């Protein structure tokens, strides 16, 4: 189908368009005549990457400079496979209708775990054993002796993407992580490799938010990346979260035993080679007095351990001579590490600023903020000097010196705390160390700042004015698509009072309550015995819904509720939830009622889809406020507080909601796909909390359900279900919310889209 | 033989029956025999409860149903079973240490994570026991005049019927009501003598009973027959029509075996009858319906014959 | 007045009834309807194979669903070609079922063969004529009362099988024993009345 949107040529892989994918396409594009960021918000389900891939292509055939790349950052792996699978259709839909291929070149991007083919290799089943693997494999130290000596380890893969794949590009097209991985072993490459050569010809690239937003992983990828490029997130309302933890660092008493035994091993290393070969010393010393961009610049191949987190202007200042020096250098770091021992050796928590803590380590340890500025450049060095092979052994040693290049460098927006002893288990010794960020912009600021624009969309954005505050800046659209339905798919519903009419609330305070366990059992009892198979309930806590389970089976409340439907319990462990999750999958495509109970924070919430017959129903027990105890959120709401007057009760509650959005609203999968939304809370009723829902939600949430008891809720549920369960037909979503190609060209049809969406 | 034996006794009348037709050599027991021939719920164990009597009564009621399903959820109890009973341990006991042991009572972080992995491998173990055209008629007049045959429908003679049409337009243009013209006594005496009893219009008449004239034993001796020929005769029709060479064997033992039967078992009967003198013609459909079958085998090999001519 | 316990059972129920069906001709439609009341249902092997078995015997499947619509019935109907339908309520249901007896359309795979049948007439036998020979009905044998002894009734063409009952095929000889206001019972299915035009009163200017 092709569309005019504003004078351009879509086309459109389907046959028909909802009203809301021509308003996405004709706000996407304003916002492209611009060359600005933007934010908008699209319910789920409606297609909206289909629209925004269309659109793309669309400008890049009108105008390929404007858009010289598309850049796409995603969430998990099947969101790439997913979206990779979709760009493939549309090309072949563009195929098919111009009847020739189009150069067009799409790429998804992976790391070495997902890349690699080495056999040796494939058995770990650790990213970053892999990662030393093949480092170990594929160093170029290692490479060129292996040059004069087959024997050598190495990697083939490698060599002849390095003899063979550089001459000839991949030839336009899209190709997914297992299209790459059957090439490779075609080509006898190893798709990684050729992947990150193929970066600056691809046309569009597509990977995850770690290899960009982290700028320890900045540069494998924006060093391929132009002024004019534009980057898309999709599911980004937990961008600041990811941002945080890649700024954060952690530290452990285990992990300074670590670090020590490693700094001994590294200093009887450097004894060895010098008694060996003194030589290397001395030119890696010359090497540094001369400037370490004859280093850098010369082997691309030894950015396993690249730190682009410092600006480039710290890059072109030396190392200290006092520390140029390799046992000097070692020296520094066995005080460093040993005051900072001493440091955590405190019985209590303290909570300090990057500072006072560098003007205290400069009064004990007489280290100055200019040597320690360089400490991850000499360690990559000395690193890189030593020919290591097994750098994983090494990883606690180099988290160490990032945290005190961090420390060294990066003042405001961070804060340290040490606490001796776990928040869970105060009598075990656990003194850790956070250095945690305050200040998530700084990870996408230089994206702003270099990038022609910045796509963000997400399904929970129902506060349109908190993210650029959060991100701190100002995106050019902020608009937010109303859903428009020919057929009510969803029936948000509040129970905040249970079958005994108890206030139903999850404030700890509450938590312990056994009365709110009981209605809460006899709640599920009743929708096992009502709602069809698919059934999700997302608690609050881990140890809440461990309490709650227990004193369902000793109230005997849960038996039934296993006699009408089997249930399955998420653990901790991945591997065994995995296996849960395919098995209540199962039973639901099997004909036999599965009922899964997860928490908003797990596994669950954060990369599993449901399908319709997969999201049913899908019940919150209360509003999944974040634990307050952990003085890193403390920290973080007195700085946001401090910096953006936000009150830390309206970040919570906004945090909250978002969990609880992402939670209930990966029900909907289209107009085809009906669920029921169950908020078993009173709180919910509160105007504040409940004003933080996404809009496409918040305007189905009608008054009539607010607050309603257990029998209300299923009766509810049933009319629901049997209104939404007689057979539909797509004809009657013509003209309603449905459009085909006549009824686009209709002026009345255009006026209503415009109408649909809202701006603010 | 014991299972053929108990097939016998479930039904008498097929034993009369069998006796009937091996016994009295009308057919063998190889042709009479020739011709003759749980979902898993997850309720087992909270359902399933120890039942507490009045005084002090274990009252188990363990079927066997149960104790599969068990095996089926629990390969684990059915391994104890086999190394225990009846050697270690009775079933009595061995089910009232199961009762007694943390297995079945499984009611505190650990307690919790006991709890979710006990359901959580229920659970599994229970998914994993459940698998182990357009029509367009051409002649719709057909539906017109449907299988009644054709009618007596004969057309009037040439206009001078148009005339008698007026005739009668100007027969009844001009019509007055009458009253003693419409009956007369004549005719009601007619009409009562056609609707008294014994009448024309009053056809036939009383019968006669029939039930009194045949004995009981002997309509059940004639059901009885009735049955057995019905059967020989379905079966005979079964192979109908013969299109292998094996189904010509099959219906010319069928031929020997009815023959056999109304050898040994119609013609004492018949006598039984005329012993009797019985009036009614309870054999003449049994005759009828024998020669019709003989009649159709004959021609059957009659065409037989003619197309290998 | 039965009692309801325990969990349907979809799977032995849709075995029995492809068991029955197997030897069942092809020509012959195999429908089945299922009232489907509780939401979930308990099978000792794979329904799927079940499904692929059934689609391959060419059966038709709907099911009329109480609560909820079912997704695995839902799929069961639209492989087996059946319609698969949820209860509103009793008018509803009442609807659904007045749907359902209408035949179903024949699809492609339905087979055309022409198929033999008998019309026997009512053959009343007279006491006073010598040829009366009372007989029990071969249905009525079937029974553990005692048939009654009727002078007559209908007797097959094709075997002189006795049945006092229409339309039934005869047991005998596997004919179908049938009269003529029987078939065209049906007639009205291949002549269906057209909906007439709607014209209001007012805008009708004719008879009143
Ligand atoms: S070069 Fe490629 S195939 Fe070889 S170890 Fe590294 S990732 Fe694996
Ligand atoms: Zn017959």
């Amino acid at each position: 189908m092709k569309l005019n949107v504003d004078g351009l040529l879509v086309y459109f892989p389907y046959d028909y368009i909802y009203p809301e994918q021509f308003s996405y396409m004709r706000e996407l594009k304003r916002t492209l005549d611009a060359k600005g960021h933007g934010v908008l918000e699209m319910p789920s389900g409606t297609g909206k990457t289909v629209s925004l891939l269309a659109l793309i292509m669309a400008y890049q055939r009108a105008y390929p400079l404007e858009v010289t790349k598309l850049i796409y950052c995603s969430r998990t792996v099947p969101e790439i496979e997913k979206v990779i699978e979709e760009l493939r259709k549309l090309l072949n839909f563009y195929e098919k209708q111009e009847g020739e291929k189009l150069p067009f070149l799409g790429l998804a991007l992976s790391s070495r775990k997902n890349l690699c083919i080495h056999p040796e290799v494939t058995p770990l089943r650790f990213g970053k054993d892999v990662d030393g693997k093949c480092h170990s494999l594929t160093a170029s130290y290692v490479r060129a002796q292996y040059q004069h000596d087959t024997s050598l380890p190495h990697c083939r893969f490698y060599e002849e993407f390095d003899a063979h794949g550089r001459e000839v590009p991949l030839p336009a097209g899209i190709y997914n992580l297992d299209d790459l991985k059957a090439l490779g072993r075609r080509q006898g490459w190893c798709p990684y490799f050729l992947a990150r050569y193929s970066i600056l010809h691809a046309n569009v690239v597509v990977y995850s938010y770690h290899y960009l937003l982290d700028p320890k992983i900045a540069d494998l990828v924006s060093k391929e990346l132009a002024r004019k490029a534009v980057v898309v997130f999709d599911e980004a309302h937990n961008i600041d979260n990811v941002c945080i933890d890649s700024m954060s660092v952690n530290l452990t008493r285990r992990t300074l035993d670590r670090c020590q035994g490693n700094l001994e091993t590294l200093q009887k290393t450097v004894l060895r080679i010098k008694e060996t070969d003194e030589q290397r010393l001395r030119d890696e010393y010359r090497r540094l007095v001369e400037g370490l961009r004859e280093a850098s610049a010369a082997r691309e191949t030894d950015a396993h351990l690249a730190n682009p987190v410092l600006p480039d202007e710290v890059l072109q200042e030396a190392v200290p001579g006092s520390i140029r020096t390799a046992e000097h250098f070692l020296g520094f770091l066995r005080r460093l590490l040993e005051y900072v021992k001493w440091r955590l050796r405190v019985q209590h928590v303290v909570q300090e600023s990057p500072p006072a803590f560098l003007s205290g380590l400069a009064q004990r340890v007489c280290i100055q903020r200019k040597p320690l500025r360089f400490c991850a450049e000499r360690l990559r060095s000395l690193l890189h000097t030593l020919e290591i092979t097994d750098l994983a052994d090494f990883s606690p040693l180099t988290l160490l010196a990032n945290f005190a290049t961090l420390v060294s460098t990066y003042a405001k927006g961070f804060t340290i705390i040490i606490e001796p002893f776990d928040d869970r288990t105060p009598t075990i010794a656990n003194p850790i160390l956070h250095f945690s960020c305050m200040d998530a912009s700084l990870a996408i600021k230089p994206v702003f700042e270099r990038f022609q624009s910045v796509i963000i969309t997400s399904g929970t954005l129902s506060p349109l004015d908190i993210y650029p505050k959060i991100l701190d800046f100002h995106p050019v659209t902020m608009a937010t698509f109303t859903m428009t339905l020919a057929r009510v798919c969803l029936c948000p519903m509040i129970i905040g009072r249970g079958n005994d009419q108890v206030a139903i609330s999850s404030k700890f305070e509450t938590r312990e309550d056994i009365a709110v366990i009981r209605n809460y059992g006899n709640l599920l009892l009743e929708m096992s015995a009502v709602v069809p198979d698919g059934i999700v309930a997302f608690f609050t806590s881990y140890q809440y819904m461990e309490s709650t389970v227990a004193s369902w089976y000793e109230q005997g409340i849960l038996e039934n509720i296993q006699r009408n439907k089997l249930l399955f319990i998420e653990t901790q462990d991945g591997a065994e939830t995995s296996v849960a999750l395919e098995k209540y999958q199962e039973a639901c495509e099997n004909g036999r009622g599965a009922i899964l109970l997860s928490v908003a924070r797990g596994k669950v919430s954060e990369g599993i889809d449901f399908v319709h017959h997969y999201g049913r129903a899908v019940i919150m027990f209360g509003v999944p406020y974040v634990y307050t105890q952990s003085r890193i959120l403390k920290a973080r709401l007195e700085y946001l507080r401090d910096q953006f007057q936000i009150r830390e009760n309206d970040f919570l509650t906004f945090d909250a909601m978002r969990h609880a959005a992402q939670c209930v609203g990966r029900a909907i999968r289209g107009k085809t796909d009906y669920g029921l939304m169950v908020f078993a809370d009173k709180r919910f009723a509160r105007g504040d909390k409940r004003g933080k829902l996404p809009r496409w939600i918040q305007e189905h949430l009608t008054d009539a359900n607010l607050n309603l008891t257990v029998d209300e809720g299923v009766q509810v549920a049933k009319y629901f279900l049997r209104q939404m369960a007689q057979p539909f037909h797509r004809e009657d979503q013509l003209g309603l919310s449905l459009l085909s190609l006549e009824q686009l060209e209709s002026e009345e049809t255009l006026k209503r889209i415009e109408q649909i969406a809202q701006q603010l | 033989l014991e299972e053929k034996n108990r097939m016998l006794q479930e039904d008498p009348v097929l034993f009369q029956l069998y006796k009937d037709l091996v016994v009295s050599q009308v057919i063998s027991a190889e042709e009479f025999w020739a011709n003759r021939l749980v979902g898993i719920s997850a309720a087992f164990l909270a359902d399933v409860r120890p039942q507490t009597d009045g005084c002090n009564g274990l009252r188990y009621n363990l079927t066997s149903d149960i104790i599969e399903s068990i095996f089926r959820t629990y390969p684990a109890v059915k391994m104890k079973y086999a190394e225990n009973v009846p050697h270690n341990m009775t079933e009595k006991e061995f089910w009232t240490r199961f009762f007694q042991s943390h297995y079945f009572h499984r009611d505190k972080e650990n307690s919790n994570a006991a709890i979710i992995k006990r359901f959580n491998h229920h659970s599994a173990m229970v998914l994993a026991a459940g698998l182990r055209i357009a029509l367009n008629l051409k002649k719709s007049d057909r539906y017109y005049h449907g299988p009644t045959p054709i009618q007596s429908l004969q057309y009037a003679t040439s206009q001078d019927i148009i005339n008698s049409f007026q005739s009668i337009r100007q027969e009844m243009e001009a019509y007055t009501p009458k009253l003693t013209q419409v009956l007369s006594s004549s005719a009601a005496s007619s009409t009562i003598t056609a609707l008294s009893p014994g009448g024309a219009l009053m056809q036939g008449g009383t019968q006669q009973a029939i039930n009194q004239m045949v004995p009981n034993d002997i309509q059940s001796e004639l059901k009885h027959l009735y049955v057995a020929v019905g059967e020989l005769l379905r079966h005979f029709w079964s192979c109908f029509p013969v299109n292998t060479p094996f189904l010509e064997e099959k219906v010319v033992k069928m031929k020997s075996n009815l023959e056999r039967f109304q050898v040994t078992k119609l013609c004492p009967f018949q006598e039984k009858i005329r012993r009797q003198y019985l009036s009614t013609n309870l054999v003449s459909h049994i005759e009828e319906m024998l020669q019709t079958a003989y009649n159709k085998l004959h021609t059957w090999q009659s065409r037989r014959l003619m197309k290998k001519t | 007045d039965m009692t309801c316990h325990g969990e349907p059972s979809l799977y032995n129920s849709l075995s029995i009834a492809m068991q029955t069906l197997k030897h069942m001709p092809g020509h012959t439609s195999r429908e089945v309807l299922i009232i489907f009341s509780s939401l979930t249902t308990c099978d000792p092997s794979n329904i799927y194979d079940l499904i692929k078995t059934l689609k391959a015997a060419k059966i038709r499947v709907s099911v009329i669903g109480l609560s909820a619509e079912v997704r695995v019935c839902t799929v069961l109907a639209r492989e087996t070609g059946g319609t698969y339908h949820v209860i509103l309520d009793e008018s509803h249901y009442k609807e659904l079922l007045t749907h359902h007896v209408s035949p179903p359309p024949a699809s492609s795979s339905s087979e055309c063969s022409l198929i033999r049948m008998g019309f026997p007439q009512h053959t009343i036998a007279s006491l006073s004529d010598q040829d009366a020979k009372p007989s029990f009905s071969m249905a009525h044998l079937d029974g553990n009362t005692e048939p009654g002894l009727t002078l007559g009734g209908y007797f097959c063409p094709q075997c002189r099988a006795k049945y006092c009952e229409l339309p039934v095929e005869c047991k005998i000889c596997g004919l179908t024993l049938v009269s003529a206001p029987h078939l065209a019972r049906s007639y009205h299915h291949l002549f269906p009345l057209d909906a007439f035009q709607e014209i209001p009163l007012e805008e009708y200017n004719g008879e009143r």
